RNA sequence: UAUAUUAAUAAUGUUAUGAAUAAUUAUUAAUAAUAAUAAACUAAGUGAACUGAAACAUCU
RNA sequence: UUAAAUUAAAUAUAAAUAUAUUUAAGAUGGGAUAAUCUAUAUUAAUAAUUUAUCUUAAAAUAUAUAAUUAUAUUAUAUAUUAUAUAUUUAUAUAAUAUAAACUAAUAAAGAUCAGGAAAAUUAAUGUAUACCGUAAUGUAGACCGACUCAGGUAUGUAAGUAGAGAAUAUGAAGGUGAAUUAGAUAAUUAAAGGGAAGGAACUCGGCAAAGAUAGCUCAUAAGUUAGUCAAUAAAGAGUAAUAAGAACAAAGUUGUACAACUGUUUACUAAAAACACCGCACUUUGCAGAAACGAUAAGUUUAAGUAUAAGGUGUGAACUCUGCUCCAUGCUUAAUAUAUAAAUAAAAU
RNA sequence: UAAUCUUAUACUUAAUUCUUAAGUAAUAUAUAAUAUAUAUAUAUAUUAUAUAUUAUAAGAGA
């Protein structure tokens, strides 16, 4: 039985999608800049 | 002593099999080595063998079929023997990281320990030596167990570990039961001709080390793993046949029913699997003198 | 760990022998500090494909 | 494992970057002491893969006539009493004290599949003890499933009675009785219970549903690869039971085809004769290798391995076996036969 | 084979450390002279002059 694909764990989620993860890599930086340009309020977890 | 030796030679290594109470136990067949030590290796001479799963530094399987065997400790074994001086063999152990048995030497002047690959008839209590550092009449030198440059070994003598360069360690004939033979010696060129376990006759530098005798565990060849599980324990994941796949995956893939699809036997990446020589043209073993028997 | 360390001194308590050693406070001097920074425009490197050709590969 | 981080020139690469090497980060693991309660700071000197704890031996208890037979006990875990040594507090000794389970610690030891990595002692001087987590929910109305969703979700304790058990029955204690009720129970549906005479006449097909005469102890053939494999054999017996009388474990024998077998597979229509396999065979590669990956490179996996190894390929345990054929497509060795591409003088029209 | 490639591993002076320059000592190599031993050749010792302080070893090698 599918449907329950997101299996929350705070550690994994901060480590993968978190602000610090984004800011550490060049690709991540691009993403953050993109979100800033769009004016998103929340740049990442 | 001679009589004892003869007796030992006569005595064959028995092949243990359990009662076939399970269908997998039916074909498990292992050689017994009772003189082979029971216990552990010296922790100061082992390092963890870190499992790769056959994955390269890309994270991608580069070599198929490697996988999750038992945990394993690598034994640092001396393929060099730069020490010199007598050494008493304390015990002969099982090494999971190779097919040969290993021998734990204690050097007598110092009490310092080292592992060697075990020669065929080597036993605990025996004494061996190394002659990399020259000699300090002749036949006492040449006897199963001791290493020396090829320059010092009589022509025709069977040897196992064989270096390539003088400064270098023994690269050839280290697996269970294997051995090479010195065919000729040429001082003027500084080369000797060795025939390796395959049958190729190859040039090797004169000062290159070799240890006399045949590699131990000659009966390793005959061991029959009885069940799939045993392979898995050895870190060997299953191989899937090209013919059982689809064309996207293998040249042999597809077809309704089993069929080779009139396609020459080849690898998943298309190179030919029967006969096609892979080292070819310019790149080739210069020191090849006489080639291996078949191809 | 700049309510930092080092040096110099000043009052203070202890020890061993007016001189010597360590502890705390207070003044003076010396010694480093902090990449939040646009976007479009310009130049350069690499450089598709869909598409058009009423097919397609030269071409586009 | 990760890291625009770190070596005129670390190495490689259209850029992005990639690589080995150092440095730092990184728990799911390791980390002094301690109710006869305990002090981590500063300065100076020179572990453990799994698994079992049998047999023997010792001493103890009863029969019989030191020695035999039968039985239980046998490494550790406290309290009480009585003793000898420092002086009621200490040390050691002796005697007394249930069962079957469990825990931890101890020692010894069998198997092959051979079993983590990383941060010293003494002396002197010290200590005012930081920060954060802490509700409740957590086999669920409090998480993941669009819903207060019969799904998914990790660990420990899990009263007794009974029994081989965490089976099955009950349930002491605790918890719960719910965002639908009340009646009525037609036809009809679902989930059950029973059924005379028949007993597969049903049906594609005994599908479904019946069907268990000990779960302990004996006893168990043919066949066979010699493995109580077949076997939990069928049948049959012992104890229990004489027609009234819990629940759960336990549902037959034989032939053939296919596949040796335990396994794996189409998450959500296919579990198989398909994949895998152990074994068999062929082959490439001598290590400055072969194979794979690498805008391609350095370089990685191969491997701290070295031909009884490693890569690839077919077949797929074992028993009896594997006939004939290189025409063709390849590979492979040998030459001579023999053409051609780019690349050159200097010199002729 | 000093093509290419592979692998392993002291003082003085001048602008606390760094760099230059001079000389002297130390070690190595090359050339020259003298003395001795052996069969024009080889070996050792002494003296003079020049050069060096990425290396060494191993391997492949036009
Ligand atoms: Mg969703
Ligand atoms: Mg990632
Ligand atoms: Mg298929
Ligand atoms: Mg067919
Ligand atoms: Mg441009
Ligand atoms: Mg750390
Ligand atoms: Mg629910
Ligand atoms: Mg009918
Ligand atoms: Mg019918
Ligand atoms: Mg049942
Ligand atoms: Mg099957
Ligand atoms: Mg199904
Ligand atoms: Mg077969
Ligand atoms: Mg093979
Ligand atoms: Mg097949
Ligand atoms: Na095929």
């Amino acid at each position: 039985s599918r449907g329950n694909t997101y299996q929350p764990s705070t550690l994994k989620r901060k480590r993968t999608f978190g602000f610090l993860a984004r800011a550490k890599s060049k690709q991540g930086s691009k993403i953050l800049k993109r979100r800033k340009l769009k004016g998103r309020w929340f740049l990442s977890h | 002593l001679i009589k004892r030796r003869r007796k030992l030679s006569k005595e064959v290594t028995q092949m243990k099999r359990l009662k076939p109470v399970s269908p997998g136990l039916r074909w498990y067949r292992s050689p017994i080595y009772p003189y082979l030590y029971k216990g552990r290796p010296v922790r100061a001479l082992t390092v963890v063998r870190k499992k790769h799963g056959g994955r390269n530094n890309s994270g991608k399987i580069t070599v198929r079929h490697q996988g999750g065997g038992h945990r394993n400790r690598t034994r640092l074994i001396d393929f060099n023997r730069w020490e010199g001086g007598a050494q008493t063999v304390q015990r002969i152990e099982y090494d999971p990281g190779r097919s040969s048995h290993i021998a734990l030497l204690k050097h007598n002047t110092t009490g310092e320990l080292s592992y060697i690959i075990a020669c065929d008839g080597l036993r605990p209590g025996d004494v061996v030596e190394s002659f990399r550092r020259g000699i300090p009449l002749s036949v006492k030198t040449t006897q199963r167990g001791n290493c020396l440059p090829i320059s010092m070994i009589p022509i025709g003598t069977i040897i196992h570990n064989v270096g390539i360069t003088p400064v270098g360690p023994g690269k050839f004939c280290r697996s269970a039961g294997t051995y090479a033979r010195v065919l000729a010696k040429l001082p003027e060129k500084k080369k000797a001709i060795v025939r390796l376990q395959s049958g190729e006759h190859r040039y090797v530098s004169l000062e290159a080390v070799a240890t006399i005798g045949v590699v131990s565990n000659i009966d390793h060849q005959n061991r029959s793993l009885g069940k799939a599980g045993r392979s898995r324990w050895l870190g060997i994941r299953p191989t899937v046949r090209g013919v059982a796949m689809n064309k996207c995956d293998h040249p042999h893939g597809g077809g309704r029913g089993k069929s080779k699809s009139n396609k020459l036997s080849m690898s998943p990446w298309g190179q030919l699997a029967k006969g096609y020589k892979t080292r070819r043209g310019k790149n080739q073993n210069r020191m090849k003198v006489k080639d291996r028997p078949r191809g």
